């Protein structure tokens, strides 16, 4: 049975905050298709030659 | 559930239900046939 994620319990309280003291410059890739191969079929030649 | 007066019981999961769904989610699953 597949796990959904690592279990994290957020330390919530009514008067506590978490402030970052540092940062990471993260570069991620996103691949998106744009076009296909332009195909033309001669219908008469395909059916009959 | 001390959120400064904000109540999320209708959207948080219900421990009493075996399906662990919220009351709103339980109603949504009952209303779709
Ligand atoms: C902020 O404080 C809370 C509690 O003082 C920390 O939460 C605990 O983290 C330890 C280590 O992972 C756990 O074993 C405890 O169960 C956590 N307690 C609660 C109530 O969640 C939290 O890690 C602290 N935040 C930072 C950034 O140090
Ligand atoms: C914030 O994080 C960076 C890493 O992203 C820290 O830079 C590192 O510092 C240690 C100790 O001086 C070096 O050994 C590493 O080589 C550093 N890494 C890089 C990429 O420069 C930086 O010190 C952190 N700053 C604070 C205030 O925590
Ligand atoms: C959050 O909302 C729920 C429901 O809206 C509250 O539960 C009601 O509590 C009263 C008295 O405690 C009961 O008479 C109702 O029957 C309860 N309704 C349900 C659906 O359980 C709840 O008290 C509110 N507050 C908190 C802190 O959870």
């Amino acid at each position: 049975t597949m796990s959904l994620g690592a279990e994290n319990s957020v330390a919530y309280s009514n008067n506590s905050i978490a402030i970052p003291t540092n940062f990471t410059i993260s570069v991620t890739t996103e691949i998106l298709p744009v076009s296909m191969t332009k195909t033309s079929v001669d219908c008469t030649m395909y059916i009959c030659g | 559930k001390d959120f400064g007066g904000f109540n999320f019981s209708q959207i948080l999961p219900d421990p009493s239900k075996p399906s662990k769904r919220s009351p709103i989610e339980d109603l949504l699953f009952n209303k779709v046939t």
